[PDB]
């Protein structure tokens, strides 16, 4: 999967503010989220959150979906790195398994139920 | 800072409406 974040900010500069951020916040990981390449939903303003490692996939649906412009007719997926996580998984689970080597975790949405269509 | 805390506080009261166990 490919994010513009990750094009903007250049490596060593991320993974210089992921080590920052996961020392200063305790039980919170940080997580980028971009909306699909192909998506047709409300787009997401903030992309750089803080999340509670307790905090399950299942909660985190329910967050962003109030941060974006979302009808009842539109269906929602998350996905990292490239499939779908199960709603039972919690972020701190997502973070451990699949960080990035910034100390970042990377998640897109889409309205499609595969990435990029 | 550039990041957003989210918190489980927004989703508690909702959680219990719904009849979450």
């Amino acid at each position: 999967m490919k994010f513009v974040y990750k094009e903007e900010h250049p490596f060593e500069k991320r993974r210089s503010e992921g080590e920052k951020i996961r020392k200063k916040y305790p039980d919170r990981v940080p997580v980028i989220v971009e909306k699909a390449p192909k998506a047709r939903i409300g787009d997401l303003d903030k992309k750089k959150y803080l999340v509670p490692s307790d905090l399950t996939v299942g909660q985190f649906y329910f967050l962003i979906r109030k941060r974006i412009h979302l009808r009842a007719e539109d269906a929602l997926f998350f996905f990292v790195n490239n499939v779908i996580p199960p709603t039972s998984a919690t972020m701190g689970q997502l973070y451990q398994e699949h960080h990035e080597e910034d100390f970042f975790l990377y998640i897109a949405y889409s309205d499609e139920s595969v990435y990029g269509l | 800072d550039d990041f957003e805390l989210l918190d489980q506080s927004e989703l508690d009261q909702i959680e219990s409406e719904l009849g979450l166990t």
